[PDB]
């Protein structure tokens, strides 16, 4: 649908997000050594075929692991120590993160790997506007917001001198969470790890980085002019048409149809090249301005409701704790045949108690599992109150009375005696 | 009362909600005020168990036969440990990065740390092994084995049984003859000749290893069944090997020509054991083993009780008879009539009891006595404590095998043991890790304290038999045979030895071999430029060439030419470097073949025996792949000294001629040539 | 009134001791602040106080429930303006303001005019703006707004020097709260409507940390009985007042000293100038605020500085991913609570306690096993230990359908089952379905 700039709000958020966990735990394959079974501090792998979803062990934090299949000879180490130096000290929101790289015979053939964050189910602008059903048409906000993002990177990138590439495309770069937040993948590293010479000592002439950083605010004139002009592709269901720099012309973007006549001056000062162009992340954000607002108040907006959904659900850790600690205490198979917890005890209140809250008997006829009646007992023993509650045996004739403070003592008493 | 509603707690509900709604909301009913701190609570410990790298006559169940479709009921040992419990975590950066020199030479021989929990830099994890010399690690007089085999901790274990002196002096003793079927025996011999002969640098296990490998392909059945990191997994294995290993090699020694058996006597258990229950009519056995594994029950001061209780002991299993059908539970009563001149003892027990051994002082004894009374075996500390025939046999701790978890909690093994110096009548105890060898006290060797120590196989000796000297194979009159005749299980030429040449200390010979690879050598590069090796290079002997070097030059025919044979697979066989048929496989190989069951290396091993002197390219890559060194007397070689090595085709058109693929009989002929120049050229 | 038993946090030496892989509890869930503070909120919000038909309003236009928030008063004279009020129609409450004592009736297309005008604009870190409208409730003839609650909320001086114990007020902050400021004059200005000169310390006010800022009152004057261009200009100075004001007094925040309040006719560039510990930029900015014409615009403003709105937004999407990543967490927890409690229901039936292994019957025997797997465990060298993480790994998989095998062992030792996850998830479910009917 169409709104105004609550624009990160997503349709269903708890079964977007519990999907998407689950779709991170999930690993399939095992057997064959096509995928081995575990690479230097990686393991668990799952195909995404060149990429791979993997669990770290060293972390213990799944991430994603990109293949990088064939390869000359052996690769002269202090070139990868230079990628790593050089990427792992940059941050960014909108820029996937790069944590390790490295080289690798343990696919049988000699190939060097990198390491990326991971942001499960995760789909390519190209899929997720035109392709995948039900595709969200392009509206001028949204655009405007990838814009932001997209300049974001930009500056980030280039305030550390580094350029960005011919990645800029819009299949390479991913969405991440349903509706606004974008980040891109794998920023060029072809370019730094496959050159014999890059000394980054410039003689008179000067460096070669200029040219490519120019380069990138193309690319992301060439990207955000084929999403803008796709658009109508977009909200009748049909296929895009792709434009590049040479087949890029001013005189379509000013006959373009649907868009703000402002982008317009934004996607012609990208995708021109002046006599002297100069093009600075200043000038295009001079041509930017409100559209940050707009990508802030989103954002805001978006932290405000996850707050809200999250209020209702908050206690629940608590109650998780407490049940896996009764838990621990418990069924333990010593504990099974030892005198104390038998009918005549110290134990025994705890087996009694335990089988009051959980196992219930409707009409004494049958099992019965109320939740509220799980909460209540929960809580109440949690917090210790001074209050009775009479337990049977249950051989019926005898009887006892014990307080939830009590049972609370007693409870941790025998857990620290357990533990420790 | 309780059951739902109580009036208690349900009384404000109308009607249950259900676990599964998510409308329902947990924060629905709130906490009540509280002035103390809350059970959900939790108290500081800290988790190291995510990211734990997975995987490092009877059926059924007993009073367990309730079950579905679904059970398969083997366990224990095999897999896992004690129920449920949580796996050990062990980071592979921290594993595989740690040493080059340690940035230590001379405190890493420091057997104790003053703090109780940390482990000593000796236990500490040694860095794996172009050539490199390890001066520092060891300054005793006997050997250290190399960390790089198929699997090393088999080592620790061997070198146990090297200082048992029945043993030793035994398996050396087998080497006289030839014995060439018997593959695990003769092999150690071998082994055992290496540790022997050096007082000095390191011996490999290779050949040993390779040989076990080979056999692999009822003892035999039960290693087979242990069976399925690479190195990682001691998990239960090696209690097992020393069984498969003891046993094994009785059955061998029946092979031998004399069927001498004296293992058979020495580690020898007469077991007995009755089984009481019907539809097996009755049955009684009586089986000589080789060790006794120990668990138990308390039903203590010290290890001796479950040693007794080991040797005589009555237990409950639910077994079903072939004799008839009926499945119930039976009782076995077993108990050993004789005490062997030597015992080994193989520890599997519950952790906690690890634990109580932890606990308690010097819960290894250093001595002990023991008789028989009645038909039960008795073990006491000292003779008065027992009352009884007064035939009582001394044991004394010979040595033992010790698992080491360090603080990364990856697992190593060591070996403590003892020896008797004959002069002074004294003993001494050393630790072998890998290459490290430490002389160290007693009072360390016999402490339990230390919590990452773990006892593994412990071996006890009979007093008198221990002191008794340790004999080297010189003593012997060793068959010669092989040398002087031909065994083979096309080549050219080549001339056999006869009685007259007489081969002995002086005399000259000439070699040279060449090998295949079997496994090549993988490399994984991270950040920051750290070589790591994982699947490291096996190679095997190809060929073997050697040629006379008596009267100078003088004849041209080999005293040996020899192809191996040896089948594991080759990933690549060299023979752009190395001329190889390849197929030189057992059944359709045309050429003399002969599975080399020492046999080649019996012959170079008679050969330095005699003393006679080695010529070669270079003697120590060759020699080094063939697992055996010589004393540099034997040394001299062709290569000189020059800015590393030298290379013998580049030399030869240098001496004045040369080809792409080169035999041999060729480069040891070239080289023996070049040696007779190099003594003339002196200045 | 207040708790802080809740949970204490691990000691801080414990937290620098932890290798990268080793968790501790409270990494596993929410941690204590951001829960306090939505907690407080929750309480806030839902709390219902009695009330007199006579004394106080049964019920005013669409609202009810009124309580009255007796602290926030300037009034200081005649019982509180402000009060706090549950809707009839949607709930989530919000708060009304009271207009008491108005001279004669205002006609009501005077009202209608102003609603349109104050609801057409929208903007966040402006409070928004909910129906206005007249009533005899109080019988003083009334006229009362509504505003969105935002609860819990302080004001920025309030925030730094009094209220909690005193925060550090470090630039970077500054900064945010520049850019948000900016973003509401834009937002406002954008329908040419002129600001009310509240931008002063007080009335605005922050929620939602790292820095959200937002502007309340924001113009009252209309409802009463220089140009706008003119006032539209004027307000930079005001906002110059604000930053500058906040800017002094940030070394009286570090070491909490009474601080030290300025007008902006008091204001010199010179005195700028002579300021430390600010970025020269945000000094020029401020410069730029307060001196005098070339009429001032949003243009000139965000034009200084670029860099530091991209830093503004940069953190506020960090932090959005973070309160996602913990929302996530928290709901997988209540979602792997049901499991415990239907796990639980199962295990340890008192039908079942005759064995010397716990299963009544054959069927339930094996989840009764994974039970003890993942609940008693066992630490290695035999002696009892729990996680948690190796628990919520275990639960979590469960809940996925996922083939991942598991050798689960008798209390025997001697024997096991192996099972795969998807069954042990179909059977816990069938299995309960049927004890439960």
């Amino acid at each position: 649908e169409r709104s105004a700039d609550q624009l990160f709000i997503p349709n269903n958020i708890r079964e977007d997000l519990t999907k998407k966990n689950l779709s991170i735990l999930q690993v399939f394959p095992s057997s064959g050594k096509v995928i081995p079974s575990i690479v230097q501090d990686y393991f668990n792998l799952v195909p995404l075929t060149t990429l791979f979803k993997v669990f770290s062990n060293y972390d213990g934090k799944a991430y994603v692991l990109k293949r990088l299949p064939n390869i000359d000879k052996s690769m002269n180490p202090n070139k990868i120590s230079k990628i790593y130096q050089i990427w792992s000290k940059i941050n960014c929101t909108n820029l996937i993160k790069f944590r390790d790289i490295f080289q690798t015979t343990k696919f049988g053939d000699l190939s060097i790997c990198l390491v990326f964050d991971y942001y499960p189910n995760s789909l390519s602008l190209y899929d997720y506007h035109f392709v995948n059903f039900p595709k969200f048409p392009i509206t001028n906000n949204y655009l405007w917001i990838y814009l932001v993002q997209l300049t974001n990177v930009i500056n980030s990138i280039h305030s550390q001198n580094l350029s960005i590439g011919n990645t800029l495309n819009w299949r390479k770069v991913l969405i991440t969470g349903d509706p606004g937040r974008i980040k891109l993948s794998h920023c060029n590293f072809m370019d730094l790890l496959f050159n014999d010479d890059t000394d980054t000592v410039v003689s008179s002439g000067g460096s070669t980085i200029e040219g490519q950083q120019q380069l990138d605010y193309k690319y992301l004139g060439e990207l955000l002019f084929n999403l803008s002009i796709n658009i109508e592709n977009s909200n009748n269901n049909t296929a895009p048409k792709e434009y590049r720099l040479e087949e890029i012309t001013p005189q379509s973007i000013d006959d373009m149809r649907q868009i703000d006549d402002k982008f317009k001056d934004v996607l012609k000062y990208l995708i021109s090249d002046n006599g002297d162009s100069k093009k600075s992340i200043h000038d295009l954000t001079s041509h930017f301005y409100d559209k940050m607002f707009m990508v802030l108040e989103s954002s805001q907006t978006y932290t405000e409701y996850m707050e809200s959904v999250l209020s209702r659900e908050l206690e629940n850790g608590r109650l998780f704790r407490l049940v896996n600690k009764l838990n621990c205490i418990f069924g333990r198979i010593e504990s099974r045949i030892d005198i104390n917890w038998s009918e005549s005890g110290t134990k025994f209140p705890i087996i009694l108690f335990y089988d009051y809250v959980f196992h219930q008997v409707d009409s004494n006829g049958k099992p019965i599992m109320d939740l509220t009646h799980v909460l209540r007992c929960l809580n109440k023993l949690d917090a210790g109150i001074q209050e009775k509650l009479m337990l049977v045996t249950p051989d019926e004739l005898n009887c006892i009375i014990i307080s939830y403070k009590e049972l609370k003592d007693l409870i941790e008493s025998t857990f620290r005696s357990i533990t420790q | 009362m309780l059951a739902y509603p109580d009036y208690f707690n349900d009384i404000t509900s109308d009607g249950p909600i259900s676990v599964d709604d998510e409308t329902y909301p947990l924060s629905s009913v709130g906490m009540p005020y509280y002035l103390d701190k809350l059970l959900s609570a939790w108290p500081p410990v800290v988790f190291k168990s995510e990211g734990t790298i997975p995987q490092l006559v009877i059926s059924s169940q007993n009073e367990k036969l309730s079950t579905q479709e679904f059970p398969l009921l083997r366990y224990d040992r095999t897999k896992y440990g004690m129920r449920n419990a949580i796996p050990d975590y062990v980071c592979l950066r921290d594993i595989r990065k740690q040493i080059t020199s340690g940035l230590e030479t001379s405190d890493i021989q420091t057997y104790t740390s003053i703090n109780k929990y940390e482990v000593p830099p000796a236990y500490s994890r040694l860095p794996l092994t172009d050539n490199f010399d390890f001066t520092p690690f060891n300054n005793t007089e006997y050997s250290g084995l190399d960390p790089d085999v198929d699997n090393h901790y088999t080592n620790a274990i061997i070198q146990l049984y090297r200082f048992i002196p029945e043993m030793f002096n035994f398996v050396v003793g087998c080497l006289k003859d030839e014995n060439f079927e018997t593959t695990l025996l003769t092999d150690l011999g071998y082994l055992f000749d290496m540790m022997e002969r050096s007082h000095g640098k390191i011996c490999s296990s290779s050949n040993f290893q390779a040989s076990l490998k080979s056999l692999t392909d009822l003892e035999s059945l039960c290693i087979r069944e242990s069976i399925e990191s690479s190195e990682s997994i001691k998990r239960n294995m090696p209690q097992k090997f020393n069984r498969f290993l003891l046993s094994q090699l009785i059955k061998e020694e029946a092979q031998t020509v004399n069927h001498n058996i004296t293992l058979n006597q020495c580690f020898g258990l007469e077991t007995e054991i009755r089984t009481e229950c019907s539809c097996d009519h009755y049955d009684t056995t009586v089986k000589l083993l080789p060790s006794l594994s120990i668990s138990g029950i308390n039903k203590g001061q010290n290890i001796l009780p479950y040693i007794e209780y080991a040797m005589k002991n009555v237990t409950q299993k639910n077994s079903i008879c072939p004799t008839c059908g009926k499945t119930e539970t039976i009782t076995q009563e077993c108990t050993v009539k004789n005490l062997p001149s030597v015992l080994s003892l193989e520890l599997s027990l519950l952790d906690t009891e690890f634990s109580n051994i932890r606990s308690s002082k010097n819960w290894l004894t250093s001595e002990f006595y023991g008789s028989i009374i009645k038909n039960k075996a008795v073990l006491r500390s000292t003779a008065s404590e027992l009352k009884g025939t007064s035939h009582i046999f001394k044991y004394e701790l010979n040595g033992y095998v010790a698992k080491i978890t360090d603080n990364n909690n990856e697992t190593r093994l060591v070996t403590y043991v003892k020896k008797y110096n004959p002069k002074e009548n004294c003993f001494k105890w050393l630790m072998f890790n890998d290459y490290l060898v430490v002389e160290i006290t007693e009072e360390e060797a016999l402490k339990m304290t230390y919590p990452w120590k773990t006892p593994e196989i412990i071996i006890y000796c009979d007093a008198e038999e221990l002191r008794k000297p340790f004999f080297s194979v010189d003593t012997y009159s060793i068959n010669y045979d092989i040398l002087f005749r031909d065994y083979f299980a096309a080549r050219r030429e080549y001339k056999l030895l006869t009685h007259d040449e007489a081969p002995k200390s002086g005399t000259l010979v000439a070699i040279d071999a060449e090998f295949v690879s079997l496994q090549s050598e993988l490399c994984e590069i991270d950040h920051q430029g750290i070589r790591s090796i994982i699947r490291p290079k096996r190679t095997a002997l190809a060929r073997i060439s050697i040629i006379r070097g008596e009267e100078g030059e003088l004849y041209g025919v080999p005293f040996v030419d020899d192809y191996v044979v040896n089948t594991n697979h080759i990933e690549d066989y060299l023979t752009r470097y190395s001329g190889i048929l390849p197929g030189d496989l057992d059944p359709e190989k045309s050429t003399k073949r002969l599975v080399r069951r020492n046999v080649v290396y019996r012959k170079v091993w008679l050969l330095m025996q005699l003393g006679c002197v080695f010529v070669g390219h270079g003697l120590n890559n060759d020699f080094k792949h063939i697992n055996i060194n010589v004393p540099r007397n034997q040394i001299r070689d062709t290569a000189i000294y020059f800015l590393r090595y030298l290379s013998l085709r580049y030399l030869a058109y240098v001496l004045l001629i040369q080809e792409g693929n080169h035999d041999s009989i060729e480069d040891a002929h070239t080289a023996l040539i070049l040696y007779k120049k190099y003594l003339h050229l002196k200045e």
